[PDB]
């Protein structure tokens, strides 16, 4: 566990510096897993909702679901009404500020009004209209109290809150982070040196990010072009590259990961299958380490480093048919997606460029078109043909 | 099979390492395609009159049973695994210097804005001299420089039923809703969308460019352009598509990739006659230093009446024309 | 035949590996039929409803049809009230979880409030306002029980539920699934390592995808490729190429396919007609096998694998005018749609290029346009001149 | 200094001469910082709400939340009520006008109606439906009051109001500034030489911008898609360029910036940290100054001048490990977004062009592609190898 | 015969195979006329309302006017009640089911309740609130009866019902049909193999498409072709190309079309107008046949077959002045919108490319542009010059 307590340390140190980090890298490097496991370690809570939240950005995700928007709600007599519902960032930023105003031993904080605002912020059913007006009234009291409160107490808000934004580059981040371009910076937060309270358009309410709120984003850098991010938005985040680590794919490292969550009688039954799998690979304990390193260097030369193959696909491989599944349903469709069905480039990545019609992963069709077009076809190899074609990539 | 030709050079099929017939009937389907597109191709006393002249294997090249003789039409040609390029024999040497002279010829004459530092980048890359891959690069580098500088997004007015009130509430549509239809808002929105007609042209031009490029330099450049245009709808590039783009302040920075995308996309390949390429050359030359293309204003180089020297193979050529301008003026 | 044990094993291997699968392929390859037959065999329920549901994705398909949305309802005095009702995915996931907890022998489970929730989840009649308020109080009791149940019990909930999504590539996945496309991941499911109890926007209810629930997507690839999908659909779903199988169109294979449900007096009547069908084809039993594979190989070198001709059109061919109707109104409309009136590529797929004004499927119009434009006319051959050009395709 | 007084003085002079300025430049140059520093020093108010507002434009700002629009409100006697609500600009412009009419000495100005209109403008709660009709009544009283006011009285409105619009180019500015393209001109304001009062579409009410109100926009120039290219809208603003200043990163300039917030001995803690930092940089007090200015003029050549690194990346470093985290997690991932898969240019920016191996930021991978293409691997340097690779950049 | 009896056999074949058909083609080929007259030939009912219905799809046609939706209704003392009013598809499907069960002899059917429900489904007026309760009572009884009946007796429902949907491509099928486009499949109808009885979202009654309900769509393909249709229409519906038939425009076939629509007092007045129409048209009875087909072949060469001119333009032509008014006000306005600012194409279509002056529809302007641009001028020919210009097209 020496390598997990330093990737924890990169996230923990840079979240204190920038307030918000982005774990970027190709899909399958454990970015969502690192972000979730860091937060469950820091916030001692396995489930989201109290001191951390999990959100995933998609193409249809908007400012209105994230910050605030006019939203059709219903009454207790279920008649439709149009109110301004706070989004998931605003609900956790107000939660981080109000829970941070709990422990502040000040004689000006109305703890009965602050605790009642905490209950309405931690209420998970939608608010009744008689308590939605109480919720607007206590938020109106909150920014009246926060605006007349000094930076000596506002910067030391003690319980840290976390927002995992998975697949953050899959959304239009500048549109979703409406006022959060300005507000998320560590100087611009509450208690900061350049503390900024913004006015939101839909509610007309004051808003600012508290300092005890942290945002860990995950970016699959092969699912969206990283040269399409805003440079000014890039200034708000520390960017931690989470690269493929094929050193996790050695036989001892495969054992050291898969025995942290299962019993001992299931451990050596899993170990005899891992010894059976690696025996069929030439008794090479560094086989899947060398196989992933060789294809990722070959990907990096003819594509990006962002389009490398992650290590998490081979991480639950314990049989040859588990490796046969991962190669033909997690690697080879992923190589065909990254290279846009360029068969000559993939076969150079798979070390089979001048080799067709044999024990290859892409056989050439014997027919040629009228324009001289050649087509290649994925060949499913089983048994010794599959292992002998994976050994061809290493050799 | 890549064919590198100058005008009126003859290389037989036994000289080029390919097939004996696949090199033939590939460009046969191009000089008859050039016969189909001959009326739109501009000529200035080139003396072709190809209503039926180019139909007898006399289009951009002569298809002989032994050799291939090239004509005054210069440019590139890619058809049926057979690449062809015809260059001016003025720039013919005694391997990248003749092509970049032909690039800078139709950069300062045909009115393009081909940057010199993009041509200087291709030198020293130990690549193969190729007219198509140069113009594929110049399109893909200018497009990738622009998309990095800013992704092209347009404002379109959309009338949507929305579950959040965005933009302007369309009041006459929202008032006239029956009370079982009040779970959405009738809004008018002006949204920055990425799936524009300009981005659809650029996406379908990058898709057609990876279908025929052979450089790893262009393929890596176009692959990151392919991931940039990911959510864009794939279209088929008609000539109807390329005229619906109108260049204003919103998208005039995307004009240099667009005029390169229109030059390549619309059997395909650009061809201009070198007779009229010299006609449009010197009229942009005589107006800032103050036309027959045969050997004998005419062109003068190391292989080849006011003679025009050529230091453009690698602006002091026009200073030597002051000795000719001293007598002409 | 061994088609419905080989594709059964590939789905079942990938459903307990990935959690969800997409059967992709050209149209008429039996993708929806494989998806429906595997699910009927895996549930012993012929109709949708209890242990499985069937839906179609279109471009107007929404989160509200799928997960959750406000529906207008009437009153006792017939005024419009708005009931937040569960979509088809939220109903199949709550039905899978409740049936998973009903068979789960545990002491914390009430087994009568859970069985009552199972009645209200399988109730095809719309719920009364006294049932719907009862339906909401049981889902409160459910999600406070699942949140209190450990991971060890929610690993393997016994009965398997299936959601077949027909034409999954037509729907906008970011609008339909929303944030909940990440709950489909095997670790994020209800009982995995990185599980997520998310809260839903409309009713504030906890939601999670159980491991009982499997999604079998069906996807035509001739209209939209895998590369043209949403990136979240490529990452979470396994992909099976349902290949067009011309070996079904062999004369004995065509007999036993239709005889699986036919009259036992109609076996000799098919042997009357299917023997006279292939006698007119030249006593070659492998004619429609060779014809579909000569077409599909020539498609693959000039286009994708996605645009091949499926075998389902030729399955109900018993006479040559049935073969004439299938060729001229299903196959040739597919070929002209795929190639966008590029007739010289369509004529090479039938290998009739350079062959015009005769017994061809595409005769040339003898008029050349002003810009040299050439057009071809779909010639409708009949009788023995239809087979005489259909024999020329395989020669 | 040039920033201690003069960059403040450029804002103050051009805000009185033009009425509104836009601070433009690369990210992290201090545009939001000097906009906040100017307005807090002018208004003597650290928080917004009174006499200044802070907003951030984005793509879901509209005309309807900035000036006015039909927004739905809910009461208890009525379910859905569509009401023209004034946006944030119409609130801050009427607030500037009404407060300007407090201290005017006219007997025409009814002070009780003007003081009542100030209460309804500075009301933190939303307006009651009996108060919104009083608010509509006092507005129509005011706009016939200032229509009959002498323009010698209307132009010297005493307490200045400030609308800071951060990220002003992130909204559709001409769509947001609907009537404001006319009204924001300095002589088209109230009491101007050509004073204009527009008619608003939704409320049907007259509107004019007072001379009391000033707009400070801060726009980003790195993104050219949101570049302010509206030639007529640019005429309304003074365009103050906030460039990256590498001279802030000198050792004597770093401490006198960073110690203005530090009180008694944290200044001494900062002093010997910067003494320790610059002793490890070879006793070059202008090391980080030369590091920023050599990188930015190299960025200015191969990319635009608007893509220069702002000095705020390096303004908070105190150790060589703070410089290492700023480099490898903020600055170098930003340069890899700038020169994305363009290795020969990012090595020229880091002054390591042609140096393929060694103590270099990008080590050349030994593998070459099939088409001769080449890749570089990011080497993470540490210690004097990192400082020595930074000395290669500056010289 | 060739217009009715041959074309009805293609409709009878595919409507009894697929259950629904779309008659597609260019405008003026008689798709609406064939769909109307076939359905009158099958139902023996000239006016719709009982055994068939006619609607036209458009972009404001939706689900609530097609299947079911809420409507306000004065039921008692002008107090409006929101009731579900059935659309035209739900009414024609229940009318087909009830009449199919009224003529069925199961004897568990309540024929008095079934025939009374048939009266409530054929009322030309809106139903009484007394009758609306009985209609919901009998709809409730019908779907317990259908849910109790076996599948094989629901197969052969006796009277065939029709729904002619004219301009079926003009409405959005996803929002009009909703999720009920899958019920139009032959197996998914009320009696088939995969018989599905869905519930409806607003009223909650069961709903299923009966097997004796048929849909005949008519669709223009000049605007958008079959390949760009909705994907719900291209697979559920059969497709019959109604092509232009210029053989109707022969003199004997122009009599037989128009002699049916007249009495014998006006039959002989039309034969002395068509004898004196084809006496000015040379003496060729195949003039307008050759005029349409020489033009329409030339449309296929340049545009496609989908943009051909239908025969209905020249079908009411009795004189040369009738042919003149069809030409200059229907045909050439269409051809100048086909080839807009494209003069040599439209002169090639009119067989006058090369002939620039005199007796042409497009006279060459005597002025060549600066870039060699050449424009033409529409020349209106009246008399024997008009006939000789038309007979140049046919030669
Ligand atoms: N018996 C049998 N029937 C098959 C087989 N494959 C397809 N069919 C039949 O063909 C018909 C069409 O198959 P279907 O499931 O719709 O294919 P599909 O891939 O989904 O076709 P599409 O929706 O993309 S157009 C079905 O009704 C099915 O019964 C098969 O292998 N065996
Ligand atoms: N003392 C001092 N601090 C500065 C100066 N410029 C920038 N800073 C510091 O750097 C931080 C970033 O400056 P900021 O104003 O937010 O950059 P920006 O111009 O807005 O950059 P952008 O990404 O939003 S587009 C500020 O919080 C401020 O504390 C300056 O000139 N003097
Ligand atoms: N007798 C006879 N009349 C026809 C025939 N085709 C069209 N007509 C006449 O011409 C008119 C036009 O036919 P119509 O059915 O409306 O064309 P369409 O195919 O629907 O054209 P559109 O609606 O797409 S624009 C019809 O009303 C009919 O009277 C035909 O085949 N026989
Ligand atoms: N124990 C352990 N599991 C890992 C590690 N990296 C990835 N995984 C597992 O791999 C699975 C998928 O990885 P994921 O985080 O979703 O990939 P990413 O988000 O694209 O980076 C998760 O369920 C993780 O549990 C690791 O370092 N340790
Ligand atoms: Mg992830
Ligand atoms: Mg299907
Ligand atoms: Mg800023
Ligand atoms: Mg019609």
């Amino acid at each position: 566990g020496h390598n997990i307590k330093e990737d924890y340390f990169r996230v923990d140190m840079l979240l204190n510096k920038k307030g918000q980090v982005i774990l970027y890298g190709p899909p399958g490097t454990g970015k969502t897993w690192i972000a979730r496991k860091y937060v469950v370690e820091e916030t001692n809570e396995k489930t989201p909702g109290n001191k951390w939240e999990f959100i995933t950005f998609h193409q249809s995700y908007s400012y209105e679901e994230f910050i605030e928007g006019f939203r059709p709600r219903t009454d207790n007599e279920e008649k439709i009404r149009y109110v301004v519902e706070d989004g998931i960032f605003k609900k956790i930023a107000l939660r981080a500020l109000v829970k941070g105003l709990f422990e502040l031993e000040d004689a000006t904080i109305g703890k009965d009004k602050i605790h009642r605002l905490y209950i309405l912020l931690t209420k998970k059913e939608p608010l009744s209209p008689t308590e939605y007006e109480e919720y607007l009234r206590l938020k109106r009291y909150l920014w009246e109290l926060v605006g007349g409160l000094p930076k000596d107490k506002l910067k030391n808000l003690t319980p840290k809150f976390y927002l995992i934004i998975d697949e953050i580059n899959r959304g239009n981040i500048s549109k979703i982070f409406g006022e959060l371009i300005t507000l998320l910076e560590k100087d611009k937060r509450l208690g900061g040196e350049n503390q900024l309270i913004v006015r939101l358009p839909y509610s007309g309410e004051p808003f600012a990010v508290p300092p005890n709120l942290y945002i860990i984003g995950t970016m699959n850098t092969a699912d969206r072009s990283i040269a399409l991010l805003d440079v000014a938005l890039r200034r708000r985040f520390a960017f931690i590259e989470v690269e493929p680590r094929p050193e996790f794919l050695e036989k001892e490292n495969l054992k050291k990961i898969r025995e942290k969550k299962l019993k001992t009688e299931d451990r050596k039954r899993l170990n005899e299958k891992l010894n059976e799998l690696f025996s069929k690979l030439g008794n090479d304990n560094y086989f899947l380490k060398t196989l992933l390193e060789k294809i990722n260097v070959r990907i990096t030369v003819v594509k990006d480093r962002d389009h490398r193959i992650g290590h998490s696909y081979f991480l639950n491989v314990e049989t040859v048919e588990d490796l046969h599944h991962v190669w033909y349903y997690e690697v080879l469709p992923l190589l065909m997606e990254y290279f846009y069905n360029d068969w000559e480039t993939i076969k150079w990545v798979l070390n089979e460029k001048g080799k067709e019609h044999g024990n290859v992963f892409f056989e050439k069709l014997r027919l040629t078109g009228p324009n001289g077009e050649e087509a290649y076809q994925l060949k499913v190899l089983e048994g010794d043909a599959f292992i002998g074609a994976l050994k061809r990539i290493i050799s | 099979t890549t064919i590198t030709l100058y005008e009126h050079d003859e290389k037989r099929y036994r000289d080029i390492a390919g097939d004996k017939k696949a090199i033939q009937d590939a460009l046969i389907k191009l000089n008859k395609q050039f016969k189909k597109d001959f009326k739109k191709l501009d000529r200035s006393e080139d003396n072709s009159d190809t209503e039926d002249t180019i139909d007898e294997s006399k289009g951009v090249v002569e298809v002989y049973a032994n050799k291939i003789k090239a004509r005054h039409y210069v440019g590139f040609a890619a058809v049926d695994n057979v690449f062809l390029q015809i260059l001016p024999k003025v720039f013919k040497p005694k391997t990248w210097e003749p092509i970049l002279a032909f690039i800078r010829m139709l950069d300062m004459a045909y009115g393009l804005k081909i940057k010199d530092h993009d041509l200087a980048y291709l030198q020293g890359r130990n690549l193969r001299p190729n007219l198509y891959e140069v113009f594929i690069y110049l399109f893909a580098k200018s497009l990738w420089s622009e998309v990095q500088r800013g992704y092209h997004r347009e404002y379109v007015e959309v009338h949507r039923e929305e579950k959040f009130l965005r933009g302007k509430l369309l009041m006459s549509r929202q008032i006239r809703k029956l009370p079982h239809q009040l779970n959405t808002f009738s809004v008018e929105v002006h949204e920055l969308i990425e799936d524009n007609l300009l981005n659809r042209i650029f996406y379908a031009s990058v898709r057609e460019a990876l279908r025929r490029t052979t450089w790893g330099l262009n393929r890596k450049l176009l692959g990151e352009l392919m991931l940039a245009f990911d959510g864009i709808t794939p279209i088929h590039l008609r000539t109807e598509h390329f005229e619906r783009v109108h260049f204003t302040r919103l998208n005039e920075r995307f004009r240099r990739p667009f005029e390169l995308a229109k030059l390549l996309f619309m059997v395909s390949g650009f061809f201009v006659d070198m007779n009229k390429l010299f006609e449009r050359f010197i009229e942009r030359v005589l107006v800032r230093n103050l036309a027959k293309y045969r050997e004998l204003p005419s062109s003068s180089t190391y292989n080849q009446a006011y003679n025009m020297d050529y230091v453009k193979t690698g602006f002091k050529a026009d200073k030597n024309f002051r000795r000719s301008l001293n007598n002409i003026i």
